[PDB]
């Protein structure tokens, strides 16, 4: 519960650390972390979120050691950098097109909280998203071509992605005459339609009782004038930016527009624009001087959707074909709460592609890569006789604090769980992982457990940040 | 009263005694520390004891009692280098956290210490070595030995050989010939504060804080002309002209019965002196008070005499001097009288308070270490250090097995422990492991405050015992460089780290299993 | 002496021991947590830690304005500056109380202790100077000296490249705003780029080319936001709407008319320091010619030192001034922002270096350490002597602070040797924070230089006595001689108080 | 700010959102009888219906 009385609930360790209130000077630094891991990796935080107070066990232990923080500091560098080279020696071959991989592989992320069970429809709609915005030469892929859609009302089982232009805003539904737009041109306003009005002050001097309705009438004409070039170029279908700054519109642009059958909606913001621009390819509009047949696009049919009160409008089909096309899908969920759920479902999934699209590799996770490393780790240790075997020794035993922690979370005995785990991965192969469903362990990639390798690369990364922030601080001062 | 359930009273309450216990961690071994503790009543008393600090310091959790329940029965049983034990007692809970957070029940962390603790015993007795096979010289020749290790703990260690030669020949006035009995009740050390501490030696007696009344007379007569003891004496009934204590009224009906009164005292005054006279008794010990015309006729009849002595003393004497004291007047007789070799009161300082000293320089029952020094914070400290050599001597009389010390123990049974817990398997071979575990931190704090390498030492440890089986290598507390205990004369007495390991453990099992925390008022 | 100073020696002493864990290149960072606005900044140089600190003594905050001094000419390393100075009070509660000697007398001493220490400082010092090929070289292994002292040092050698090749894209520049530091969020220090151009951190239009070659860039301070400002104290008196709908529509073909001029220059790309209304913005892409806006001051400033051309507001004479041509402008996307790569540039007037980091208070630090090793090579240029650092040059001069104690005797020798003896402090601070033992680095390294032995110095990674010059320890002379002077004039003002004269607070 | 953590957080909510379901629940079936709210505002409204009551209704925790 925050200030302003905002309630959430969630296990997002990004969402829960960012409204918490924290006393304490250093643990106010781990609120960084976890906003590193949304910028750097993005998804399986619930995962991630646990690396951030993981270290905090074993530099603890080191503390009663009298080593110097520079030696435990520079000793963790090294078994990071060591730590991405395990990573990259176990990882599989994935192509960057396919089809039931990235469905198996996002899987691991769609499945978090108790919407999960809804995630059957959710993996097509995830896929069919990166497949439609991606590049073969691994480009960055920004994820802002794909907007959420957030509607109250219907279930994540009506969740689907539209081809085409989406409307999160309706029109002003007074005069409401026609029901529907086919055929017709989508024009972008980026100004306003409403009489005069300069910054400056004006002065208009009226010296007859005829000039006031004269003035009404300039009004009336000047304004029907942009809307007779608009009509002229079979444009049915306007859209203006956020009308409460400045200029609005007046009263009489209803009437205007309804007797051309011309549909207008408002209210809408910059960055939208930019967004709805690429993938329409229309030229936007900024003034009526500007304004022609050639800037304006078009589309085969445009429906408005009304489910459960709430309307929304839907583009159905692209005249011109751009370089920057963009998707949008409709989040139908029953309140607020599960929509934020799907939320934070949706941008996991996202960024699992997008990974592997920057690298290929992927390595089976779920407790295989905790004790993998930490075998190579330790092994190599004693091998050091020095400072450096009394604290990779130390780091190794705890990345499996990890897999006890998801023990005990799940119910499951602790020790049973390593016991397997060290008997089986003392030789080891791959994929053995613990499985929360058949109790034990067994094989991931048959239980949709994984994870990408820049993912866990980048979860390291960050994680072997975190301590050196952490032993950075020698001394809590507070200043003015 | 507040509600802890959970891991809220099964964790913090163990946590509790760990953040206090690792307070006195710093006094372990003849390097560490003293320490201040501010008495409710104001006073100060600065000591690195872990059983004197833990008795007066007030705590909050329940747990404290606990500790002091502990040191209760140590003191009765071994109470021998309290210093070394008091760490080692709570560094059994310290492992036990680290099986919880694995998920091994509290009952099976507490039932897997009391294996490994049986089988951790026989490995000890295999090095051990038997120091009543020598000889009475050899024997004394080991308490030497072990006079410099174990004696010596605390300050004034500077100067271990002044305090060498007072603990070694206190056990041999009372001792047996074929070397099995002890006692320790009749010695008992009254020190005072003066001079300088190497001016300490062995006098046999007690001191009386009361001197020699009527400074009419010697203060001390050294020899006596009957000999045979000097002949003293101690009188049980107070020492009053002779009065009905009962209620009792007087009636006089002519002067001549006020006259006969007069002289019932000075018949009385004659008649009690004469008694002691006939006797021959030099030193007569009034319990309470005197009279006053009788002050002087002691001195007249050279009867020296003190007044207002504690009833504890006057056992000590009796004792020491194989007489009786004086039950009744009537029963004065010369069969009661005592032997006193030497008496005389001590000049101490310039004037303050002359020490009554009675000495015996032959074979007498009550022995006590002559004791001065110049500091008087370090009294109670240096006695209370002695006072628990009496049980080290004890230790080694009805145990006659000795082992090196310096900390080779807790190494030597801690491979035979890793070794014992691989054959149960299941889950106790990490529950046993862990008991040998929580012993490897010993050697480990030893190291600490010395300020050398606690694994580098510890390594070397279980890396020489691997090749030899002796024990003699161990942990060097005091920097003597090579780590042989031989060459330095470093022993323990078996009995003494066997109980006070088995009953810290016997007691851990019942403290593991505390749930709930209900607290009330008294 | 007793209640005049007391807490001027004790605690200004205090203070430098909180940054005692803080100095040299194994020392450790502090955090400053401010009791306001909830915000925290980690930083190693004492001109932040000392400014924000609550100073109840007012000889403590006397120390901050000669950190300042420290901050601007130097920069790094300003902790050892007011910790020697609190070494010289510490000699002055003896040699003024116990020894009983007159406050100005001590002075004095200190004062014949300076004269003779800039002796020490020019004897000693190494000319580095005349062809820059061995220089330049050298100055790879001179600036790691002062480079990192912080826990970032894994970033040396990486770093080492890019501080040596900034220069020399500046060709002899010594102003300090040439160069372009741009601190960007996650990755690592490895991986830093360095090219040739500048990166900005906004974008381009909605229907602007990302990549265009051979384009012509310019500037200017002019405002696009709407209509024309004019005058002040203005109005517009018309009849009707009919006059007043054309003076506004007017006018957006009036600025196109200085759009118009500006396709006389055949720019393919335009820079505007405030906002742009929609239909100039437009107008733009009608031309093909790029857009850039919300440059409050420095935007359009730093832009300018790159591409090398002037601000034309006029727009007039498409002949004067100036015209500035980049290679390829390609808009290239870093991190999650989208950034502007500019590369080909028309000269070497300017360069641009970009970090990484994880952590932000690593980039807000980290750009300190590169500001500052910047000026250290402007220095090593203009002055050509350079001396010795790790602990050997407080020894160095320590053999001539003794010498002339001989020369001088009476009872001044108490002080000149104090002089000597807080000299003694600073290495004994510097190896304090790395753990190791004090008596015996320093007396291998004090008695090595009185054998005649120059070149010996404190090793705290290895922990003992190496070679500076092998390990790459070099530092110049203008470095040591703004310190060591400072510092001993530093506490010449603070042993001048004989009395505490407290305000009553507002 | 104030957080608390274990079975007391659920026994709370448990408790909180049980007090105010036994009182809608006098209204179930047809033998079910409406009750009064008294909003302190001036204005009262008497229904069974539990989406206003729970519309109108103070909520004190907030899993309520």
């Amino acid at each position: 519960k925050t200030s302003r009385g905002e309630i959430i609930i969630s296990n997002d360790g990004h969402t829960i650390l960012k409204q918490m209130a924290i006393l304490h000077p250093v643990a106010r630094m781990l609120v960084e972390v976890s906003a590193a891991q949304d910028s750097e990796a993005g998804d399986g935080t619930t995962s991630v979120v646990i690396l951030t107070g993981a270290l905090l066990g074993a530099a603890e232990r080191l503390l009663n050691k009298g080593i110097h923080p520079t030696i435990i500091a520079d000793s963790f560098q090294s078994a990071a950098k060591r730590s991405v080279d395990i990573l990259l020696e176990m990882c599989h071959k994935v192509s960057l097109s396919d089809r039931e991989q990235l469905v198996r592989a996002a899987s691991t992320s769609l499945s978090s909280k108790i919407v999960s069970q809804y995630s059957s429809f959710l993996a097509p709609l995830a896929v069919d998203s990166v497949l439609k915005i991606s590049d073969e030469n691994s480009k960055n892929v920004d994820l802002n071509d794909i907007r959420l859609v957030k509607k109250v009302g219907g279930t994540i089982d009506d969740t689907e992605m539209i081809d085409g232009v989406v409307l999160t805003q309706t029109a002003i539904k007074s005069a409401g005459g026609p029901t529907r737009k086919e055929k017709a041109k989508i024009g972008l306003i980026q100004f306003q339609i409403s009489p005069p009005k300069p910054d400056t002050e004006n002065n208009i001097i009226v010296n007859d009782y005829r000039q006031m309705d004269k003035i009404l009438k300039e009004e009336r004409a000047y304004l029907l004038n942009i809307c007779k070039k608009i009509k002229k170029a079979k444009c049915n279908v306007l859209l203006i930016q956020k009308s409460i700054l400045r200029d609005a519109v007046n009263d009489l642009a209803l009437h205007f527009l309804s007797k051309l059958n011309i549909m207008v909606v408002k209210d809408i913001e910059r960055e939208e624009i930019e967004f709805l621009s690429k993938g329409l390819g229309c030229k936007p509009i900024a003034d009526i001087e500007l304004f022609t047949e050639d800037r304006l696009g078009s589309a085969d049919l445009v429906e408005e959707i009304d489910s459960d009160g709430s309307k929304i409008v839907r583009v159905t089909g692209i005249r011109n074909n751009n370089a920057r096309p963009t998707v949008s899908v409709v989040i139908r969920g029953a309140n607020n709460m599960i929509i934020d759920e799907t939320e934070r479902s949706l941008h996991d999934a996202l960024c699992v592609i997008r990974c592997l699209v920057k690298e290929r590799g992927l390595i089976a996770g779920g407790g295989a890569p905790e004790i993998e490393i930490s075998r190579r780790l330790s092994k190599e240790a004693r091998s050091m006789e020095g400072v450096q075997a009394f604290i990779w020794q130390e780091f190794a035993s705890a990345l499996e604090v990890i897999p006890t922690t998801l023990a005990e979370n799940a119910g499951l005995n602790s020790i049973k769980v390593v016991t397997e785990l060290r008997s089986k991965h003392e030789n080891g192969e791959l994929n053995d992982g613990i499985s929360v469903r058949r109790s034990g362990t067994t094989n991931t990639y048959e239980e949709h457990i994984l994870q990408p390798v820049l993912v866990s690369t980048s979860a390291i990364t960050l994680a072997s940040e975190c301590v050196k922030s952490i032993l950075r601080i020698d001394d809590i001062a507070f200043s003015r | 009263k507040k509600r802890q359930h959970g891991l809220e009273a099964k964790k913090s309450h163990i946590l509790a005694a760990r953040s206090v216990a690792s307070i006195i961690k710093t006094s372990l071994g003849p390097r560490g520390l003293d320490k201040i503790l501010i008495s409710p009543d104001g006073e100060i008393t600065i000591t690195n004891d872990g059983a004197t600090i833990l008795s007066q310091m007030e705590l909050d959790n329940e747990i404290a009692k606990l500790l002091v329940q502990l040191s209760k029965s140590q003191d009765d049983e071994i109470g021998d280098g309290t210093t070394g034990v008091v760490v080692l007692a709570s560094a059994l809970l310290d492992q036990a956290l680290e099986l919880i957070q694995k998920g091994i029940h509290p009952i099976k962390i507490a039932n897997g210490f009391d294996e490994a603790a049986k089988l951790a015993i026989s490995k000890l007795e295999e090095t051990c070595d038997d120091i009543s096979a020598s000889n009475d010289e050899l024997f004394r020749d080991f308490l030497l030995r072990a006079a410099k290790t174990s004696l010596g703990s605390k300050i004034v260690s500077k100067d271990h050989d002044r305090f060498a030669e007072m603990a070694v020949e206190a056990v041999i006035n009372v001792m047996d010939k074929d070397r099995k009995d002890v006692d320790f009740d009749l010695i008992k050390m009254q020190g005072r504060v003066g001079g300088s501490i190497s001016d300490s030696k062995l006098i046999n007696g007690v001191i009386l804080d009361k001197d020699f009344s009527h400074p009419q007379m010697p203060k001390c007569v050294l020899p006596k002309e009957g000999s045979d003891g000097v002949k003293l004496a101690i009188l049980t009934c107070p020492f009053e002209p002779p009065k009905p204590k009962t209620k009792h009224k007087l009636d006089i009906s002519s002067v001549e019965e006020y006259q006969k009164l007069q002289t019932y005292e000075q018949d009385k005054f004659k008649e009690m002196i004469d008694d002691v006279k006939k006797a021959g008794a030099d030193v007569v010990i009034c319990q309470w008070g005197f009279d006053d015309e009788a002050n002087h006729l002691l001195l007249q009849n050279d009867l020296p005499a003190v007044r207002w002595v504690g009833g504890q003393e006057l056992e000590h004497i009796a004792i020491s001097t194989n007489g009786r004291i004086v039950p009744r007047f009537q029963d004065l007789s010369k069969d009661k009288l005592g032997t006193c070799s030497r008496i005389y009161e001590q000049e101490f300082g310039t004037t303050k308070d002359r020490m009554l000293i009675i000495e015996q320089s032959k074979e007498t029952k009550t022995v006590t270490c002559f004791v001065r020094g110049s500091n008087k914070m370090i009294v109670d400290e240096a006695e209370r250090a002695l006072h628990d050599s009496l049980c080290v001597v004890r230790n080694l009389v009805k145990d006659s097995r000795v082992v090196y010390g310096g900390g080779a123990a807790e190494v030597t049974m801690s491979l035979a422990v890793s070794e014992e817990a691989d054959k149960q398997r299941g889950i106790d071979q990490y529950a046993f492991r862990g008991f040998a575990q929580a012993l490897d931190t010993i050697p480990m704090t030893l190291a600490e405050n010395s300020g050398l390498d606690p694994i580098g030492t510890l390594s070397t440890l279980k890396s020489k015992q691997l090749k030899e089986k002796i024990s003699n290598i161990g942990v060097d507390c005091l920097g003597y460089g090579s780590n042989d205990m031989k060459e330095l004369f470093v022993v323990d007495p078996f009995i003494g780290k066997k109980q006070q390991i088995l009953l810290a453990t016997q007691l851990c099992r019942m403290i593991l299993k505390i749930d709930n925390v209900i607290i009330s008022g008294k | 002496a007793e209640n005049a100073r007391l807490s001027a020696f004790v605690g200004a002493i205090a203070v430098g021991d909180l940054v005692k864990s803080t100095l040299g290149p194994k020392g450790m960072d502090k955090l400053l947590q401010s009791a306001s606005s909830n915000t925290c900044m980690v930083t190693n140089d004492g001109a932040t830690i000392l400014k924000s600190i609550p100073l109840d003594n007012p000889a403590a905050k006397v120390l901050v304005n000669i950190s300042k001094v420290q901050d601007d000419e130097v920069g790094d390393g300003t902790t050892s500056v007011t910790v020697l100075s609190a070494e010289l009070l510490r000699e002055a509660e003896k040699l003024i109380d116990q020894s009983k000697i007159h406050p100005q007398t001590i002075i004095e001493g200190y004062r014949l202790a300076s004269a003779a220490a800039l002796d020490a400082l020019t004897k000693a010092a190494v000319d580095n100077s005349h062809d820059k090929t061995m220089f330049r070289e050298d100055l790879i292994h001179i600036a790691k000296t002062t480079l990192s002292s912080k826990i970032l040092s894994q970033d040396k050698d990486h770093f080492a490249e890019l501080a040596t090749n900034a220069i020399l894209r500046l060709k002899g520049s010594t102003n300090l705003e040439h160069i372009q530091i741009i601190k960007i969020l996650g990755g690592k220090l490895s991986d830093s780029f360095l090219d040739e151009g500048f990166i900005l951190a906004k974008k381009f239009g909605n229907n602007q080319p990302k990549r265009i070659e051979n384009a012509k860039i310019l500037i200017a301070n002019t405002t696009l936001d709407t209509d024309k400002v004019k005058i002040f104290g203005t109005k517009f008196k018309v009849d009707s709407t009919a006059k007043l709908a054309q003076l506004e529509k007017a006018e957006r073909e009036k600025m196109k008319n200085k759009i118009a001029k500006i396709s006389k220059f055949g720019i393919n790309t335009f820079i505007n320091r405030q906002l742009i209304y929609d239909y100039p913005e437009q107008l733009f892409t009608d031309l093909g010619i790029n857009s850039i806006e919300h440059a409050d001051f420095e935007g359009v400033e730093r832009l300018a030192l790159v591409t090398g051309g002037e601000v034309v507001s006029t727009f007039d004479e498409p002949s004067k001034c100036k015209l500035g041509e980049c290679d390829v402008i390609e808009e290239i996307m870093l991190g999650e922002q989208p950034f502007l790569k500019f590369s080909g540039c028309k000269a070497g007037e300017a360069c641009t270096i970009v970090l990484r980091g994880a952590t932000d208070q690593t980039l807000d630090e980290a750009e300190r350490s590169l500001h500052d090793a910047l000026s250290v090579l402007s220095q090593t240029t203009k002055e050509t002597r350079t001396v010795l650092g790790g602990g050997c040059a407080e020894m160095v001069m320590s053999k001539a602070v003794d010498t002339e104690a001989q020369n001088i005797d009476g009872k001044k020798s108490l002080a000149v040797e104090a002089f000597a003896r807080a000299l003694r402090q600073l290495p004994t601070i510097l190896a304090d924070n790395a753990g190791f033992d004090s008596s015996e680095l320093v007396s291998k390294l004090r008695s090595s230089i009185y054998n005649g032995i120059s070149t010996s110095g404190l090793d705290l990674n290895n922990g003992t006595i190496a070679d500076m010059r092998q390990l790459g320890i070099v530092e110049s002379y203008k470095l040591k001689r703004a310190v060591v002077s400072s510092a001993s004039e530093a506490a010449e003002v603070l042993l001048r108080v004989d009395n505490i004269i407290r305000a009553r607070p507002r | 700010g104030e957080k608390i953590s274990g079975d007391d957080i659920r026994n709370q909510n448990v408790l909180a959102t049980m007090a105010v379901a036994n009182v809608v629940k006098s209204s179930l079936g047809p033998v079910g009888l409406d009750k009064m709210l008294v909003d302190d505002i001036g204005d009262f409204t008497v229904t069974n219906d539990g989406a206003t009551i729970l519309s109108l209704l103070d909520v004190q925790h907030p899993a309520g």
